[PDB]
């Protein structure tokens, strides 16, 4: 099913919870 | 020198009161800036920390060396780059970043500005060949938790200039991506206290788009980005969203292929909920965005069209989302001002949003809109009213001809009535929706039940507030430009209550709210599709239109007002529109007035300010020269004088049309022109010579060398050598830059050259040895046209390209020139241009004709 399905309930976590840009970009993790 | 001297200097190149002395101080400026270009850039940077130097002085010292470190212009960048490099002392380069760096953090933000942008230009330079590497530490530090705000703020300044101002079309900052993410995102990030902080982060993180998309190929690392930026989007400060939406737009534009798990997963519930908003700035917010998605998914269906290979492929989201999207949009329109003012708000932005909708989506939009429309066209509240026919406007771009046809059948009567409404907004609405029922489906106006009826309600309008005046002048010209093509034409019945309608608003006291100035516009409309039934009607404007041009000129201007002069400059620059286009239409009723109008045109000619209205003289001189042929000579001796001034005055327009005088009389005069050609050709070959020359002269002259070897023949022999050197410099001139405009001034030099070669292989038709030795260049210029789309796609350069391609053919029958028709890039373009079914039956016809040529080419 690669059609568009979008939810109506929002969760922009896509990955509260402690994140360092330093810890994500270039850090290959 | 020493800093103080410097220092000096550059006050005074700003802020003596001595305009000699400014000038001396610039030039010395400049001149130790070419002598000692180290010692320039190291007391720059000693003047930019100096705090004994007044702030503009420091702030000049640090703008100015950053213009010597980046340019606009691409070759200039690089030689910027290299003078860095190689004359700019290791030690002398390390003392000017670390003063940089310290005035980054100056208390003072207009130092920290000058030093950001500074900063920014030796980065551009830099990190492309590996070097400043402590730099990106330093900036990834400067926007840590606990720094303070303005170092964070100046730090971020100084990233979004980084990736502003290398190249869009370049790869100077991908290997620093990670770093710049780190540091930019750290200030992005909800954590962050300052509103400042969190502006500048997302505004630079919109900058550095382009350069990461290394980093957006990482699914986590984008998932975090996407995390950050939507975060940003629902903050509670409402310049933080904007931000934060600006940034999302943009990577919906430019990241597209990536956006459906974000979409589906959040930012398709967040920002239909936002478009609710009670708010205008919010909900505009979400409206742009869903524009933008609009806008990539028309995008993608014109390349699928132009490849249906290519690998792009639509999400489809825009279509998915009708049902939900476009009723908040409809209810935005709602939102309209409460009067006259005319500013731009979320009203505006639905409708344009709504017609994206309707173009990408077509049919799928009707439901929701019909449905509103039918709710709201005769409710109580203007506003309501207005929204209804705006909706049913914003839809007949899109949807299937059978569904236009049948709700514009049912809608009209309704609309029609709403030209009558007691509200401005909902008349001046009501027109433009009746100009876009006309323009998309003008079939869909039956010509016995409802065009007398659309008709009238646009002469009735003509004569009402003038904004509904101006809407019905848009709406005549689109009844004019669909239904004339047709048949018979039912629109031609109209034509004379048109005109009389038209020259009634032509007519007006006051262009207020265009509403004159767009009469006249659809009056050239009428002259442009007249035809043989209408002509007395063609003769009433002819009549009008003179006659006018003497009203105007009985107008003593010492009397005005700046404001009323210009009014009379734009009313006189409306009727000679006019009268250029009935004189080329009419040639045959020209000759018993030419001595009157020309008599007015030296008229307007010699008045003061000639200045303002001399280009639009020009036109309406060129036309009565194109209609009267030979006729024309009895004025050349009095027009000379004028002709060689405007042609001279190479930084104002004039000289452009002037050169359109000499396009029109080279071929109006026939054998006549001869007699005038190389004095042409001297003028022409020392005002493309000009530095001064405006760019928009370069293309008009050489199209203008086409015209002129077109019609003297084998006489241009003697010029064509020089004018090939300057047709090859012109094909061989890269774009400037990367920009649009750029890239469109190029293609108006190509197309220019283009010209220039047609007419020259027309020119030379039986000449062919003085052809011979320029084959090959015409054949690169013509393998640029095969190459870019902006070239090949239009009609009629493909069908001038393929032509010269056809004649040349025709002119080499000894197999000279057969090398060049076993191509297959020429093969190739044949085909396409014989096969690609939007160019025009002339334009296969002529790519027959080459094909023909070629094959026989391939023959010897």
């Amino acid at each position: 099913n690669s059609s568009f399905t979008p939810s109506t309930v929002p969760n922009i976590n896509f990955s509260t919870n402690a994140l360092r840009p330093s810890d994500i970009f270039g850090a290959n993790a | 020198m020493s800093t103080a001297e410097f220092a000096q200097l550059l006050e005074n190149s700003i802020l003596s009161p001595d305009q000699n002395i400014r000038l001396t101080s610039e030039t010395q400026l400049k001149k130790l800036s070419n002598d000692n270009f180290l010692q320039f850039a190291g007391l720059s940077s000693q003047v930019l920390i100096d705090e004994n130097t007044k702030l503009e002085g420091r702030i000049l010292a640090a703008l100015t060396l950053k213009n010597e470190l980046v340019s606009k212009d691409s070759v200039k960048t690089q030689q910027f780059a290299q003078r860095w490099i190689t004359q700019v002392s290791p030690e002398a380069k390390n003392q000017i970043k670390t003063n940089a760096l310290t005035a980054l953090v100056s208390i003072e933000p207009r130092i920290a500005n000058a030093a950001a942008q500074l900063i920014a230009a030796i980065a551009d330079i830099e990190l492309p060949h590996g070097a400043w590497p402590e730099l990106m530490k330093i900036m990834v530090d400067n926007t840590g938790a606990e720094q303070p705000e303005n170092v964070k703020r100046a730090s971020l300044l100084a990233l979004g200039y980084m990736c502003e101002s290398a190249d869009p079309q370049s790869q100077a900052l991908v290997s620093s991506s990670n770093n710049i993410l780190i540091a930019i995102v750290q200030g992005a990030q909800s954590t962050e206290t300052s509103k400042a902080v969190r502006l500048a982060a997302l505004n630079a993180l919109a900058d550095s788009l382009i350069f990461i998309k290394n980093n957006m190929e990482r699914e986590g690392e984008r998932n975090y980005l996407m995390q950050v930026v939507c975060e940003a989007t629902q903050a509670e400060d409402i310049e933080v969203q904007a931000a934060a939406f600006g940034c999302l737009c943009k990577i919906m534009s430019l990241y597209y292929t990536f956006m459906k798990p974000y979409m589906e997963q959040a930012l398709y519930a967040l920002t239909i909920a936002t478009m609710k908003s009670p708010n205008d700035k919010v909900a505009s917010m979400t409206v742009e965005f869903w524009s933008t998605i609009c806008e990539e998914e028309i995008d993608i269906a014109y390349e699928l069209a132009q490849f249906p290979q290519s690998p792009l492929q639509s999400y489809n989201f825009a279509l998915s989302s009708i049902k939900d999207v476009v009723p908040n949009l409809l209810n935005l329109l709602t939102r309209q001002n409460e009067d006259e003012d005319d500013d731009w708000n979320v009203s505006m932005s639905a409708g344009a949003c709504l017609q994206l909708f309707a173009q990408n989506c077509g049919n799928h939009i009707l439901e929701p809109v019909l449905e509103f429309v039918e709710q709201n066209i005769t409710a109580d509240n203007w506003r309501n009213r207005e929204a209804a026919v705006m909706a049913f406007g914003s839809i007949m771009d899109g949807p299937d001809k059978v569904q236009r046809t049948y709700y514009v059948h049912q809608a009209l009567p309704s609309i029609l009535n709403l030209m009558n409404d007691q509200s401005l907004q909902v008349k001046e609405t009501t027109a433009w929706c009746i100009g876009r029922i006309a323009d998309s489906v003008a079939e869909s106006i039956d010509p016995q039940q409802h065009l007398p009826g659309v008709v009238q309600a646009c002469l009735i309008g003509l004569q009402d507030h003038p904004k509904v005046a101006t809407n019905c002048s848009w709406t005549i010209i689109n009844l004019v430009e669909q239904l004339a093509e047709a048949t018979p034409s039912p629109i031609y019945n109209f034509y004379p209550a048109l005109v009389d309608g038209l020259i009634g608003a032509a007519n007006r006291i006051d262009n207020e709210f265009n509403a004159r100035a767009s009469a006249f516009s659809a009056l050239t409309t009428m002259v442009e599709y007249a035809t043989d039934t209408v002509a007395e009607t063609s003769a009433s404007i002819s009549t009008f239109v003179m006659d006018k041009l003497g009203q105007t000129m009985s107008v003593d201007e010492n009397q005005l007002t700046l404001e009323d002069a210009q009014s009379l400059q734009e009313l006189q620059s409306n009727i000679l529109t006019v009268l250029a286009a009935v004189i080329r239409k009419s040639p045959s009723s020209v000759e018993p007035v030419a001595d009157m109008l020309m008599g007015l045109f030296f008229r307007l000619l010699e008045k003061k300010d000639s200045a303002f209205i001399e280009d639009d003289v020009f036109y309406a001189i060129s036309a009565l020269a194109a209609s009267l042929g030979k006729g024309f000579e009895k004025y050349l001796e009095t027009f000379s004088p004028y002709l060689l001034k405007a042609l001279n005055q190479v930084d104002s327009p004039v000289s452009i049309t002037a050169v359109g005088f000499i396009a029109d009389i080279s071929n109006s005069l026939e054998e006549d022109f001869r007699r005038y050609s190389d004095a042409m050709m001297n003028v022409l070959a020392q005002m493309i010579s000009n530095p001064n020359a405006r760019r928009e002269l370069k293309p008009a002259v050489l199209s203008v060398f086409g015209d002129i070897a077109s019609n003297i023949g084998a006489d241009f022999i003697p010029y064509l050598n020089d004018i090939m050197a300057l047709c090859v410099a012109a094909q061989n001139t890269k774009p400037e830059n990367g920009t649009l405009e750029a890239l469109d001034y190029q293609i108006k030099v190509l197309e220019a050259v283009l010209d220039a070669y047609v007419g020259i292989v027309a020119g030379l038709h039986d000449k062919p040895e003085a052809l011979f030795p320029y084959v090959g260049t015409i054949f690169q210029f013509i393998a640029q046209v095969a190459e870019d789309p902006q070239l090949y796609s239009e009609d009629a350069t493909s069908r001038a390209a393929v032509g010269l391609i056809g004649d040349i053919a025709a002119m080499f029958p000894d197999g000279s020139i057969k090398q060049f028709y076993g191509q297959d890039w020429v093969i190739d373009y044949i085909k396409r241009t014989r096969s690609g079914q939007l160019f025009s039956q002339a334009t296969k016809d002529t790519a027959r004709w080459a094909r023909e040529q070629q094959k026989r080419q391939l023959s010897l």
